[PDB]
């Protein structure tokens, strides 16, 4: 029971190896029988070899008999059964072969007895048609010959030692005992020579009998295992295996059609590089198969791509010859891979390759920094140039993430490119180009944001991140050093780049990652205030919405009341908003009157000031300066006149909404009054009238903004306002208007559910520019999402959302996610009414079909097929999933039956029902999901039918037949 | 180790692990003495050790209270009025200690591919090749992708809400040899019956050692008051006659 002893938890593998050695010394036949029985029961054959049947009759008929006597209960074999107990079985099996053959290498392995039978049986079973026998025999003989390779290595070392001692004696001819030692060494050398010849004989026998047959085998895993292990051997025994005689098989196997075999080929090739260099035949094969290696860089499997990139890195360690510049740019594009390990491997290769200004990839004192503020400048320089040439990305986020861990020491040396950006270093280089300036600033944005937060961006995200102590302490002192460095650098950074809008927008994302109590410890609030005045100059010099958003977000980050500086920053915030209030009042009180003219200058001043006010009012409570009077006067004169720019109205509407929501903030504070409550409700009602007028206004972005503002107003006054333990907010609650609901539905249908260019309510996007179709599609998805969010929270009538549910196939790619989620949520809110509106959606589509085609309805057309497919996916959306499972199905069936006989035919004939093809739609909802309620639904169905309708069975009433 | 009396065990026996925290307030002395007064199975020496513990801790409270009074003394007294070869051995002579010494089994009709498939693999291998999964070039592609999804988009406002407080408002809407000699004399008397036993007669045919043993035997029998021995002149044979405890 050596199979069971090795399998079922062997305490010491060398112990049973020595037991087999002792039994072999006792009697060769019984130990050979035990080893053969072990191998056969390792093959999955439950037959047991006996003494006479092993001794007398040959191995091929043994193989035939055990094929007949396999005695299976399943097709599985011990190399593929689930895991644990069998995994450690396989490991024990391999270790038993290795230790058993390697331990006998001194005296037992030259008896010329066991290996003949073992080789014959294993070769025959590797030529056997049974996959189990082939796999098990290949593994057994494969570990056998691996052990024989180790024995050959030991014999070669012994030959080297005895040759050295023979030459050492041949130096010294003095001594008769020395001559006797020389003759003993010669006899030992001859014994080792004949032992080596025998080992070579069994080596060649096993090789030409097994490996040549089984690397052409139809099983991928046998070839993969063979190639991986042959690379292991050629890594460890390069004396005889490092030649083309074994590399021809590797070259032939590199073109395998299976990913795992090629993975093992790349592992073998890396084993030729790891960890020793250099060999000429290795570089010859590298230059021979550079094209195949770069082919595997773009393989389907991510693992094969990673191994190919690592082999390329190994070649760069060893050769620097075979790789071409186009291959280099291919890997530079692989830096932008979606899969993070591939990108990180490519970035590590890039760091190894293109960074040799003063680092020779060698020892220090000239490699990291030469004690000056200059050596690392050129590394920064081809970072900038690489970002310039990499036109596959406007941002170096993926590039920096790939180059993060490989260049950790280089990416924290922010002071170096800081002097190479602002203060004109002593290197005598050219002027820092504006495109290069923006590229370097984008690189800094990426590097410091990855310095603060360590999570990779979206697509590279994992969510299974754990922070070690080293990680968190590196994060903290990294935060400290960036804080103290950049509170110094940002003042003259802004002073150099005040007028550059995009550079300011990029630079003001870092202060989200600044520990503000360090200012209290560092006493650098004065530099904070200098940067506040500098960004005040930017704000008063820039009118861009994006930079105002960035500034407002930066202020909100530094408006952290948990830090002492909140008063000091609130000084500057109040000062700047007070300036903007004064400027807004001065400009508005002259713009609202007609006068002369109003010209473009006053329009520009009003628009810029209101942009700034709206932007800084989004993130900050500024209702102490009640400018809703000016904004509402501007909105009402926009209503009355209508001849003035769009953006001013957009800014006024958004600023008024911001004021309203900031007032809404300070009523849930536990102190609600009533006079200001009614005042706020009246202002909200006026804002609702203005928003309805703007929705009726001809301008379509104004229509969308009015729609989303109305969405915000309705969710503010939604039914879930009463959830959070509120009592006095009940007067504030305002119900939707049915005409307003119809206007909203009409707007949504005219401006959302469009997938063609015929409507012309969606901007073109044909040219692959910043004005692509994707922006319009995502904006329409956002508007539909806001509308559905109003729908699902008991605010607006969801019979209007039935018309949204009906568009699930015409807009599957565009809005199928939104329609499916809305249907699921409305099912979770009220499944009965959800099913009623679902069958209403089907009725609406069917009535559109009635309008388009008439009462014949074209029952075999694509429209009916699409409606029936929609019915199928709706029926599988139901079932036993929520409460009132079949009651909703019964209600849907009753509604469908009512609709199928809703209209009666005037001519030809009275009993044929119009809208009969809806029974085909309902037949998908009947199917076989239910069984007991089918009788009740049929009883409801037969109320509208007659016996004359029962008896007729033709093409017109085929929907009725299919439903019944 | 464990117990309300464990601290007293430490005080009695270890006394080093005690700290000021236990000394000040851990137990009331008057409480623990009345705890220990009526206890059953109390061995004498363990009671002595518990007395050690209580005496030690009581005196330690007295020392610490004395201390407390001392820093009280310091705090009450304050007030504020604005108004070469020197030392060695003679050589190393003092220091010179010296050193000393149908079938369902798997049957494969073909097990090896022909050379035609091998040559086709060598000539063409473009059927198992892809190109790349390019990352999106622009930042707006990220802020649409990570907002891409109805599980997120239905739980976030259409407009970005830069204040988390506004996000709270949004989510608010989410739901024995002496006897031998005696008997030997009993038969020795009955042979003659002359009530006079001769010492020399018994040792007529014996050596010195057994004669001395017999003499000491007569001595010890006289000691047990069982027999009366008479001898008058300084040197004669001893006459033994039955005494009170002769046992006949």
């Amino acid at each position: 029971t050596l199979f069971e002893v090795v399998k079922l938890g062997k305490s010491a593998m060398q112990s049973v190896v020595d037991d087999w050695i002792e039994s072999y010394k006792q009697d060769r036949d019984i130990a050979l029988l035990d080893l053969i029985n072990f191998f056969i029961q390792c093959s999955g054959c439950r037959g047991t070899v006996r003494i006479e049947m092993f001794r007398n009759m040959q191995n091929a008929e043994i193989i035939r008999k055990m094929t007949e006597e396999f005695d299976e209960d399943s097709g599985d074999y011990p190399l593929t059964m689930p895991g644990p107990q069998w995994k450690k079985f396989r490991s024990n099996f391999c270790e038993f072969i290795g230790v058993l053959i390697r331990q006998c290498q001194y005296s037992i392995i030259y008896d010329e007895y066991m290996m003949d039978t073992v080789i014959s049986l294993l070769t025959g079973l590797s030529d056997s048609q049974v996959r189990a026998f082939r796999h098990t025999s290949t593994l057994a003989a494969m570990k056998l010959m691996t052990a024989l390779v180790n024995v050959a290595l030991n014999l070669s070392i012994h030959q080297d030692n005895t040759q050295r001692q023979y030459e050492a004696e041949r130096n010294k001819m003095i001594g008769k005992r020395a001559n006797e030692r020389l003759e003993l060494l010669l006899q030992k050398r001859k014994e080792l020579q004949e032992n080596q010849d025998e080992i070579e004989n069994m080596m060649n026998s096993i090789f030409k009998g097994i490996f040549v047959h089984r690397y052409r085998d139809a099983i991928a895993e046998i070839r993969a295992i063979c190639i991986e292990e042959i690379g292991v051997w050629m890594k460890m025994y390069s004396d005889a295996f490092l030649n083309d005689s074994y590399l021809k098989y590797v070259g032939w196997t590199l073109h395998d059609r299976q990913g795992e075999v090629r993975l093992k080929c790349l592992k073998a090739l890396q084993s030729l590089y790891t960890n020793r260099e250099l060999f000429p035949k290795l570089e010859l094969f590298t230059n021979r198969f550079k094209d195949r290696i770069v082919s595997m860089t773009l393989d389907k499997e991510y693992d094969v791509a990673v191994e190919a990139i690592r082999l390329v890195t190994l070649i760069l360690h060893g050769s620097e010859e075979a790789l071409s510049n186009e291959d280099c740019e291919n890997v530079y594009h692989l830096v932008y891979s979606a899969h993070r390990p591939v990108a990180v491997a490519a970035g590590e290769f890039l760091h190894k390759k293109l960074f040799s200004r003063h680092d020779p990839q060698a020892e220090e004192a000239l490699a990291k920094r030469r004690g000056r503020n200059s050596p690392n400048g050129n590394l920064i320089r081809m970072l900038v140039l690489f970002f310039l040439e990499s036109e596959l990305h406007e941002h170096a986020a993926y590039l920096v993430d790939s180059l993060w861990e490989s260049s950790q020491e280089l990416l924290k040396d922010w002071e170096c490119m800081t002097e190479l950006l602002l203060e004109e270093p002593v290197q005598g280089e050219e002027a820092m180009s504006d495109r290069q300036e923006s590229a370097l600033i984008e690189l800094m944005v990426c590097t410091i944001r990855q310095a603060a937060e360590a999570h990779p961006p979206v697509g590279r995200g994992t969510g299974k991140r754990v922070l070690t102590a080293k990680e968190r302490k590196t994060q903290i002192d990294d935060r400290n050093k960036l804080t103290e460095h950049f509170i110094i650098t940002l003042p003259m950074l802004l002073s150099k780049y005040s007028a550059d809008a995009e550079k300011v927008a990029n630079l003001l994302q870092i202060p989200q990652y600044f520990d503000l109590e360090i200012y209290s410890t560092g006493r650098m609030e004065k530099h904070l205030d200098a940067l506040l005045k500098q960004i005040k100059f930017v704000v008063e010099k820039h009118v861009e919405s994006d930079v105002l958003e960035a500034c407002s977000k930066t202020y909100s980050i530094l408006c952290s009341e948990e830090y002492t500086i909140q008063n000091r920053v609130d000084i500057a915030r109040s000062q700047l908003i007070d300036e903007f209030v004064d400027r807004f009042n001065h400009s508005v009180e002259d713009l609202l009157q007609e006068g002369e003219e109003a010209d473009d200058d006053d329009i520009y001043n009003v628009l810029s000031t209101l942009k700034r006010l709206t932007s800084f009012h989004n993130a900050h409570d500024l209702t102490k300066w009640d400018l809703f009077g000016n904004c509402y006067r501007l909105l009402k004169t926009g209503i009355e006149h209508g001849a003035m720019p769009e953006q001013i109205v957009v800014q006024a509407l958004q600023c008024s909404h911001y004021s309203i929501l900031w007032q809404l903030v300070k009523i849930t504070d536990g102190s609600p009054s009533k006079e200001d409550l009614l005042v706020l409700r009246k202002t909200v009602k006026s804002f609702l009238a203005v928003c309805q007028q703007c929705l009726s206004n001809v301008n379509t972005p104004v229509k969308e903004q009015a729609f989303m503002l109305l969405c915000d107003l309705l969710m503010i006054f939604s039914h879930q306002l009463m959830t959070g333990g509120r009592e006095g907010l009940q007067p504030l609650v305002f119900n939707p208007d049915t005409g307003l609901q119809s206007e909203l539905l009409s707007f949504v249908m005219d401006h959302v559910f469009i997938d063609q260019d015929e409507e012309n309510q969606s901007m073109e996007g044909d040219e692959e520019d910043e004005a692509n179709k994707i922006e319009a599609l995502h904006k329409r998805r956002n508007l539909l999402a806001a509308f559905s969010k109003l729908i699902i929270y008991d605010i607006v009538d969801m019979h209007a959302a039935a018309d949204i549910f009906k568009h699930y196939m015409k807009y599957y790619n565009d809005y199928g996610d939104i329609i499916k989620e809305t249907l699921s949520k409305t099912r979770q809110i009220d499944k009965i009414q959800c099913a009623k509106t679902l069958i209403l959606s089907l009725q609406q589509l069917f009535n559109e079909l009635v309008q388009e085609q008439g009462p014949n309805l074209d029952r075999t057309s694509a429209h009916v097929s699409g409606i029936k497919e929609l019915a199928r996916r709706f029926a599988l959306t139901f079932g036993l999933d929520q409460i009132k499972t079949r009651e909703a199905v019964a209600t849907l069936h009753k509604d469908g039956i009512e609709f199928a006989f809703k209209y009666q035919n005037q001519k030809g004939q009275e009993y044929p029902p119009p809208n009969l093809a809806f029974l085909e739609v309902l037949s998908e909802f009947s199917s076989k999901l239910l069984r007991q309620d089918k009788k009740t639904v049929h009883s409801y169905l037969e109320k509208f039918l007659t016996e004359q309708m029962m008896e007729r069975r033709e093409d017109v009433w085929l929907p009725l037949i299919s439903y019944r | 180790k464990r117990g309300p009396l464990a601290k007293i065990w430490l005080a009695a026996h270890w006394d080093k692990k005690l700290t000021k925290a236990h000394v000040f307030e851990c137990n009331l002395e008057s409480s623990v003495e009345s705890i220990i007064s009526p206890k059953v199975k109390m061995a004498l020496r363990t009671s002595g050790h518990l007395l050690l513990g209580v005496v030690r801790i009581y005196h330690r409270k007295a020392k610490y209270l004395l201390a407390d009074c001392n820093e009280a003394f310091i705090k009450i007294k304050m007030a504020f009025r604005p108004g070469i070869l020197q030392e060695n051995d003679f050589g190393d002579f003092g220091m010179d200690d010296r050193e000393i010494m149908k079938r369902k089994l798997i049957v494969d009709s073909v097990k090896e591919l022909d050379s035609k498939t091998i040559r086709a693999q060598l000539s063409d291998y473009s059927d198992i090749v892809t190109t790349l999964d390019l990352a999106p070039p622009t930042k707006k592609l990220m802020m649409w992708k990570e907002t891409g999804g109805v599980e997120k988009l239905f739980s976030l406002p259409a407009q970005p809400l830069w204040n988390n407080r506004l996000l709270k408002l949004f989510t608010r809407c989410l739901t024995k040899r002496t006897q031998q000699m005696l008997h030997g004399l009993q038969r020795a008397l009955a042979k003659t019956g002359a009530e006079s036993i001769s010492l020399l007669e018994l040792c007529r045919n014996t050596n010195r050692k057994q004669a001395a043993a017999k003499f000491y035997s007569f001595l010890v029998l006289k000691k047990q008051q069982a027999i009366e021995l008479t001898q008058e002149e300084p040197y004669s044979d001893i006459i033994a006659t039955p005494g009170p405890r002769f046992h006949i």
